[PDB]
């Protein structure tokens, strides 16, 4: 494409970009709960 | 005278009006039509202007000031004492002015360079012409203008400016002082600039315009050019007095008030207008 | 401090307002002699010197250094305007104008001057040449506005005198110069771009009318102008400005 | 479904991981002071009012 | 119409030029940014090279440092609410300390010490820039025209700023870091010293202001009058006058009597500029030290009605 | 109905969706704020008032 | 005709925009039903 | 019909930029003024009907 | 996780490392500060407090 | 990928120093947030 | 950590030390003037009291 | 990786320098916190 | 260190030389200036004070 | 390379040494004035 980039390079990239943002997701996700828990905002 | 250079451009032509009636030089200045007006205009004015000092009773020039007709008599015609030689004198600037600019036409032609310098001396006329025509006319008195003197013309801006509290929340006020300041400041670093590319250090050779790009890309990272610094500094000077004759233009024909009160409009926006804290909650 | 007088009303106010108007004297006097290293001293229109040589007198010279080994510059110095000019005077008093005894354009008076420049390039801070044709300049392209490359021109006659056929590029600037216009018989003059006005479907030369084209200067070389000749050839275009005037709006 | 991975043959990652950077830290930083400039989820203050510090 | 040179009519784009070397430090110039067209139709469409040396790395900091403490002051002025930030943002301010405390440093951190901390940030950073404007000069053999004309700015912030506050003996005349409240403080400052249009150097930083704008005026557009005989390219003008440069010349000459140089102008464009700031320096450092109310000054001075 | 994807043929794909990405994040705010601005759709001080936090 | 892009490869950006698209309108959906629940709008 | 004549005087890419523009103005205006007026204020008349407030 | 390495084949270490150092000193500058403006955690004040000192 | 010039094995090496680093200055945030929190709570 | 020395392969030395040093006395000074703001710590006003001074 | 061209033992040696620099600096930055501290403790 | 004599190998002795004096002027006009704002350790006014001169 | 100034390692151990006798008469020097002026009037 526009990068230049090769099939398996943007299986590898999107590979590692998910696996982080699924780390950022899950803590995320823990820190609502613990305030949810702490002071529920509903 | 004659520059050495002088005689092979003083060639007959290049007059809007009297063709070679006037078609001459005295001294360094060139003649003609315009020439002869402005003459007439400006002696004319001057002249007034001491006789306004002999009847106002002072010879000290920092103390002789011409004024205006009173309020009272609005855009009539006033007692010479009274108000009626400051009209006969700004009739007078009025055609020394433009006697000037069309004497610079004239001049450009003759050259055969551009109208730039006369169209720029178009829009200082026209901020005087605010300040002495069109806002008194607008306003309804040619006592709004402001007098003749050294002294009590910096009276007449500050009776105006405090009329409607402090002058500087004026916006378009606001967009013309940061016009002057970037123009003064554009000004300084060019002169700095060409001075040090044709001066270097000691024993040096003279820089070229790579090295102005260079030095002003290494300080600030950006060069806007030999054409763009003298682009830019033709539009920050017109656009500074562009901006200084709307915001007189607009201030007491439709603005009357304080000028701080104007910025209550951002302040008052609806989604913001009642949130607690800061400033203005 | 305040009110603390030497004499009179004098203080520190008084003291600094008149410190500044002798500084502001001096250095008034300065600038003004600092801009008599061109053209002075003044001499009368036959080319003697004057009897007056105005209030200030000439600045010690200064030499200016030459970057690309082109040689040192002592101004204020000997004048050189010593090729001919083809003007005689219309009256025996001074300050009256010097009508041309020929064509203007073609000799080069009143708008149409040129300077005797030198007969070399213009470099660069590299030594390299600094206006160089587009296909000859490396790497060089139009980048915004309409191309004016094959575009028809158009005198001030209302008639077509050639066509564009490349832009003379400002290296180190990056800008456009002149546009390289093919004229009838083949051969190829150079049009600075300010004085051109680049439309939808033609360039517009206001200056020249079409049967003035010819008679614009050549440059010696093909891939290269010199000083002397761009200044001929800015001369030539804007005396047509004044020269070419009976031959307008038709 | 499972082809987003083509995402990264249009936009350069460089880019694109930048302006994600910034964009998630200007929010987070505002949703922060939303919640401090909220009296009821100021948790500085409601500690002080819990804790008795002032 | 005809072409007036205002606006490129044609943009050409090529290699991006990366300056000259000279006694430069090419590891501490960065890469070339992008070219812009929008900055293009005006001037030099290159964004970049910048240099970043220890000076540079300085000024940046501190700057930096700078804006940050006045920005952070802003955002507990606003309680932290960005809606009130927005709204108020013209309307903060990081004042001096109240005139009780002096000169001293002892004023609490709401009350006058972050506007010292920020003020020391600020002279740090100013005083580092100055010092890159004339080391960038010295690196290409340039004179230092650039670091003698921002002195002359400089001068009239120290005053504002540092020696006039101290002068005076209290840090609370000084300038508060605000949109509005520095307005407010030029407008106090003429309240509080009767009027500074009586202050003669006052009026003599407004004629060279005013003359700096008519001067600057007149250069552009002259310089673009000849631009069609390669006005703009002054240095070759300097070294080898051409028609522009006598054209140009003789427009003032025939018009006011007299003109200048293609270099002399220059001069004439750095002196005038400078005056403003020079002139603006001495006449705030000569308020409330010598004089203290310019009006009655002007009447003992011959400028107003007695 | 079938031959949409046509459009990517006239569109470049990184302006599409970069100003996309632009218009969904502005619409999201913009919705946001309004209904944070009434009472009545007021989280923080719905909760506020539910659970007598002031 | 502009950028260039073939039959397969516009019909294929096209299917994950759209695949995007409807896991966007998937989870738009998911949110308005719990905000409606929770305080219905109509 | 003979309408596909359009595309033979304006460029398709600003024909649909435009015609996106303006659809979404239209749409924020017509949306913003129905929460103008009180009878058609959806969440007002939600927090009415719910007794809300 | 085990692969986040070559993000340093896109990003240049030094822009990085540069980056991540102002922005990380700038967020303790600020909550240093948020902490000293609040009176319930300025230990500055705290301490005046408790030992008596002013 | 290449876009900086760096071979796999040194990214591999300069992201497991950059770790080690990033793991000290947590260690060391997290005992400070654990002195705090048992001086003053904020909970 | 045992293996932090090559800084020194990437950074250039000259930068860090610099940007060091600035940093340094920067923080140095801040935090020198902010205990001289707090009336508590101003070790001039506290020696003025205790030895009773003006 | 290298950018600035220092070999293994150039970078050892300075980071040596370096480390022994920083090492100073902190135990006299200790010693006067804790002789602020027993002054007057701001704990 | 015994080592510290290579700082002169990497960093230019004239800059070094002008930046120590510069730093070392201002910090001790800092210094003074602070002294001479603090009345309980302005000389001037303490030998004033102490001789009876006003 | 062994440096970037273009000092030898002799060179910079000479200018070290200079530097250091400098920089200890100039911290013998402020040693002496600070102890007098805490004689005169302790800030403790
Ligand atoms: C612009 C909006 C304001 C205004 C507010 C200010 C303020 C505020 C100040 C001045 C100041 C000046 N103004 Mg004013 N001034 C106004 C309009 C004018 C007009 C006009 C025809 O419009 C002129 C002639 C001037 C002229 C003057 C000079 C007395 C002085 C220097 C300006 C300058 O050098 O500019 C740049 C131009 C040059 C450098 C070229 C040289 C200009 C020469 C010196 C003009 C001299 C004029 C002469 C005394 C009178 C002309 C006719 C005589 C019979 C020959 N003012 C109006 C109404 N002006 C200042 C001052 O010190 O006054 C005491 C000052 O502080
Ligand atoms: C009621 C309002 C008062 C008044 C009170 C003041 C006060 C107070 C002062 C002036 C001064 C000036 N006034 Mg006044 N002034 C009045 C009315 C006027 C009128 C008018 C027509 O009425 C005119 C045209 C002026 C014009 C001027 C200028 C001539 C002069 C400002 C020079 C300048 O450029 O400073 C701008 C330049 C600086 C302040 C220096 C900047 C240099 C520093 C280093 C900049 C650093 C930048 C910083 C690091 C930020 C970096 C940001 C990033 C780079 C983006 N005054 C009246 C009567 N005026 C000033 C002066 O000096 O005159 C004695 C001044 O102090
Ligand atoms: C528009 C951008 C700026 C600008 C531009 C500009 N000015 C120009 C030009 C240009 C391009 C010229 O070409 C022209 C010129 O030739 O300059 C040397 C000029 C000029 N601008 C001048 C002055 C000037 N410009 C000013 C401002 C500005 N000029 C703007 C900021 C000011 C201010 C701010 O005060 C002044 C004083 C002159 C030096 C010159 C025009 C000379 C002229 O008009 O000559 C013919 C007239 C006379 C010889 C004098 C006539 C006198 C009257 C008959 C009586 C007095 C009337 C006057 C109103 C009294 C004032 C009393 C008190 C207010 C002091
Ligand atoms: C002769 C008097 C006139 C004058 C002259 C003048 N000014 C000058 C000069 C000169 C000759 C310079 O050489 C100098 C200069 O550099 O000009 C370009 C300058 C200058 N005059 C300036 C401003 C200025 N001049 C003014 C006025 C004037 N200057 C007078 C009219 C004014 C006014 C009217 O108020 C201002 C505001 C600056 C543009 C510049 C000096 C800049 C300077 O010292 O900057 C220091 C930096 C700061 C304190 C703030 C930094 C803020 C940043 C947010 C820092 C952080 C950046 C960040 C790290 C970036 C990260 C990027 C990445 C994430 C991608
Ligand atoms: C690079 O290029 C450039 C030059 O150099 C090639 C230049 O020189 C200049 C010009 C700039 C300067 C010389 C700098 C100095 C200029 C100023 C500081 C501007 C302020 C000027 C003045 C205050 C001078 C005012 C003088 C005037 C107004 C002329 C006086 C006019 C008369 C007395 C009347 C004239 C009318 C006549 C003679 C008509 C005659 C009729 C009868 C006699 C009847 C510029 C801009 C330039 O960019
Ligand atoms: C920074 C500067 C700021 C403010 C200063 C502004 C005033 C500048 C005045 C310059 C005057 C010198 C010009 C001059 O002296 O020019 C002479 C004639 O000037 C003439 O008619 C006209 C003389 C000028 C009249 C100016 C009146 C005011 C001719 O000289 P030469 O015969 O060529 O030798
Ligand atoms: C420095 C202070 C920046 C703080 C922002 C903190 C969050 C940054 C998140 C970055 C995530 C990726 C890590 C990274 O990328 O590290 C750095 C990120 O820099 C950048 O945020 C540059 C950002 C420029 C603006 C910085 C301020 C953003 C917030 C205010 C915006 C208004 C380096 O980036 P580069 O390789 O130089 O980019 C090159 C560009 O040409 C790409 O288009
Ligand atoms: C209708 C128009 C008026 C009539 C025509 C006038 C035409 C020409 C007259 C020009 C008058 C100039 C007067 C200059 C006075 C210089 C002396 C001086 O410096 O005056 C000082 C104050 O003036 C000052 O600010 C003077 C400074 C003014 C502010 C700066 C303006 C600079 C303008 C040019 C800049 C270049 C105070 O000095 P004193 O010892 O109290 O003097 C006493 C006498 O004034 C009589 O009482
Ligand atoms: C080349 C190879 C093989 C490998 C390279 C190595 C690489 C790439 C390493 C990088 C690994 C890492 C760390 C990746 C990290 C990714 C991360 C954190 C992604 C996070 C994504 C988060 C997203 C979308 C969040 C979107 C949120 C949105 C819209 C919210 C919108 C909110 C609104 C509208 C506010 C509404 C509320 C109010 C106004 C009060
Ligand atoms: C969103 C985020 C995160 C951030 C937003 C950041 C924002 C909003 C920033 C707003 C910044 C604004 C408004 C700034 C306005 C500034 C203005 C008008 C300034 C005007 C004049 C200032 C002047 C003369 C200052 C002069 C100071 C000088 C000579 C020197 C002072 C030196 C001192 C006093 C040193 C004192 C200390 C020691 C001796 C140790
Ligand atoms: C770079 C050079 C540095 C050194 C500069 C030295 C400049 C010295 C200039 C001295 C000029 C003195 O000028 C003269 O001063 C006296 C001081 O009262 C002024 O004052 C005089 O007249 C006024 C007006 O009638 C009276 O009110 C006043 O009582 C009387 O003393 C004069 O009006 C002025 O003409
Ligand atoms: C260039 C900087 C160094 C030289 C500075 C010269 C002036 C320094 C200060 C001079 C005296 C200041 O005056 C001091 O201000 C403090 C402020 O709390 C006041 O304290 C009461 C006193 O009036 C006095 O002790
Ligand atoms: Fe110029």
């Amino acid at each position: 494409g526009y990068t230049g980039l090769t099939d398996e390079q943007a299986q590898e990239l999107h590979s590692v970009y998910m696996s982080g943002l699924w780390l950022f997701s899950a803590v995320a996700i823990v820190a609502h709960l613990a305030v949810y828990i702490w002071r529920p905002w509903f | 005278a004659l520059l050495s250079f002088e005689q092979k451009y003083r060639v007959p032509g290049g007059t809007l009006v009297g063709g070679n009636l006037f078609d001459f030089w005295v001294g360094p200045f060139y003649v003609g039509f315009f020439g002869v007006a402005t003459f007439f205009f400006a002696a004319l004015g001057i002249i007034l202007i001491a006789w306004s000092a002999v009847l106002q009773g002072t010879w000290n020039p920092q103390l002789i000031s011409v004024y205006p007709p009173a309020l009272e008599y609005g855009l009539g015609g006033a007692p010479l004492a009274k108000g009626g030689l400051w009209q006969i004198i700004t009739i007078c600037a009025t055609g020394a002015f433009v006697s000037w600019a069309l004497r610079e036409v004239e001049i450009c032609r003759k050259l055969g360079i551009g109208y730039h310098i006369p169209f720029a001396f178009a829009f200082a006329i026209l901020a005087y012409l605010t300040l002495v025509l069109f806002r008194p006319v607008m306003m309804g008195a040619w006592g709004y203008a402001f007098p003749y003197g050294i002294w009590t013309h910096l009276d007449w801006v500050s009776n105006t400016g405090y009329t409607y509290g402090n002058f500087h929340y004026n916006p378009a006020h606001m967009i013309a002082i940061s016009f002057f300041f970037t123009n003064a400041l554009a000004l300084a670093l060019h002169g700095a600039l060409v001075l040090s590319a044709a001066n270097p250090e000691k024993g040096k050779e003279m820089r070229t315009p790579d090295h102005e790009d260079t030095f002003f890309r290494d300080l600030v990272g950006y060069s806007i050019g030999t054409l763009g610094i003298h682009r830019l500094g033709l539009l920050l000077s017109l656009s500074a007095v562009f901006f200084s004759a709307l915001c007189m233009i607009i201030t007491g024909t439709i603005w009357f008030d304080q000028w701080v009160d104007w910025w209550q409009w951002w302040v008052k926006l609806p989604w913001w207008a009642n949130i607690p804290g800061g400033i203005n909650g | 401090m305040v009110g603390v007088t030497a004499f009179g009303n004098f203080d520190l106010a008084s003291l600094a307002i008149y410190s500044f108007w002798i500084f502001l004297a001096g250095l008034i006097y300065y600038l003004q002699t600092e801009n008599m290293r061109e053209g002075y001293p003044l001499e009368n229109e036959d080319g003697t010197p004057a009897a007056n040589q105005g209030p200030f007198p000439l600045p010690k010279p200064k030499t200016f250094i030459l970057p690309h080994g082109r040689g040192t510059l002592t101004v204020p110095g000997p004048e050189s305007e010593d090729r001919p000019i083809a003007l005689a005077r219309t009256a025996v008093s001074e300050g009256f104008p010097h009508a041309p005894t020929g064509d203007p354009m073609k000799d080069g008076v009143g708008p149409a001057s040129w300077v005797a420049r030198r007969d070399l390039p213009e470099l660069d801070g590299h030594g390299h040449n600094k206006i160089k044709p587009m296909k000859a300049a490396a790497g060089f392209h139009v980048s915004a506005g309409k191309n004016p490359i094959g575009l028809p021109v158009r005198g001030c006659d209302l008639e077509i005198a050639g066509k564009v056929v490349d832009i003379w590029v400002d290296i180190p600037e990056q800008m456009a110069r002149f546009l390289e216009v093919e004229l009838k018989d083949g051969s190829t003059r150079l049009l600075p771009m300010q004085m051109v006005k680049v439309q939808s479907n033609r360039v517009h030369v206001n200056a020249l009318s079409s049967d003035l084209f010819a008679g614009i200067p050549t440059i010696k070389s093909p891939t290269e102008v010199t000083l002397l000749e761009e200044d001929k050839i800015c001369g030539y275009v804007a005396g047509g400005l004044m020269y070419a005037a009976p031959k307008r709006k038709s | 479904m499972s082809k987003f991975y083509k995402i990264w043959m249009i936009f350069d990652p460089r880019r694109v991981f930048v302006a994600q950077g910034v964009f998630l830290f200007l929010l987070a930083v505002m949703i922060h002071l939303i919640l401090l400039s909220t009296p009821s989820y100021n948790w500085l203050e409601i500690s002080a009012a819990k804790y008795n510090r002032v | 119409a005809e072409y007036q040179n205002i606006f490129s009519q044609v943009q050409v784009r090529g290699p991006a030029d990366l300056g000259m070397t000279e006694d430069v430090n090419l590891a501490n110039r960065s890469g070339v940014g992008p070219f812009s067209t929008l900055l293009g139709w005006f001037g030099n469409a290159q964004l970049g090279p910048i240099y970043l040396g220890s000076l540079g790395v300085l000024s940046l900091f501190s700057g930096l440092m700078w804006f940050f403490t006045i920005g952070i002051w802003f955002w507990y002025q606003a309680g932290w609410n960005p809606a009130v930030f927005l709204r108020d943002l013209f309307f903060f301010s990081l004042e001096p300390p109240a005139p009780e405390y002096g000169l001293s440093f002892a004023a609490p951190l709401k009350e006058g010490g972050l506007w010292l901390i920020a003020s020391f940030f600020m002279f740090v950073a100013v005083w580092s820039w100055w010092g890159r404007t004339y080391l960038r000069a010295q690196a290409l053999g340039m004179g230092k025209h650039t670091a003698w004309a921002f002195l002359s700015a400089i001068w009239l912030w120290m005053v504002l700023g540092f020696i006039r506050p101290i002068l005076m003996g209290s840090w609370s005349e000084a300038v508060p870091y605000g949109i509005f409240s520095h307005l407010d403080w030029t407008n106090n400052f003429s309240l509080v010293h009767g009027n500074l249009f009586y202050n003669p150097f006052h009026g003599l930083s407004i004629a060279f202001l005013y003359g700096s704008a008519l001067l600057f005026a007149m250069h552009g557009a002259t310089i673009l009058a000849v631009s069609r005989f390669g006005g703009e390219r002054e240095l070759e003008q300097i070294a080898d006058r051409g028609t522009a440069a006598e054209r140009a010349a003789l427009f003032w000459r025939w018009t006011m009597g007299f003109n200048a140089t293609m270099e002399g102008i220059h001069r004439w464009a750095i002196w005038m500029a400078v005056l403003v700031t020079l002139t603006g320096g001495i006449g705030i450092l000569l308020s409330g030290t010598v004089v203290d109310n310019w009006y009655v000054w002007g009447q003992n001075h011959g400028m107003a009605p007695l």
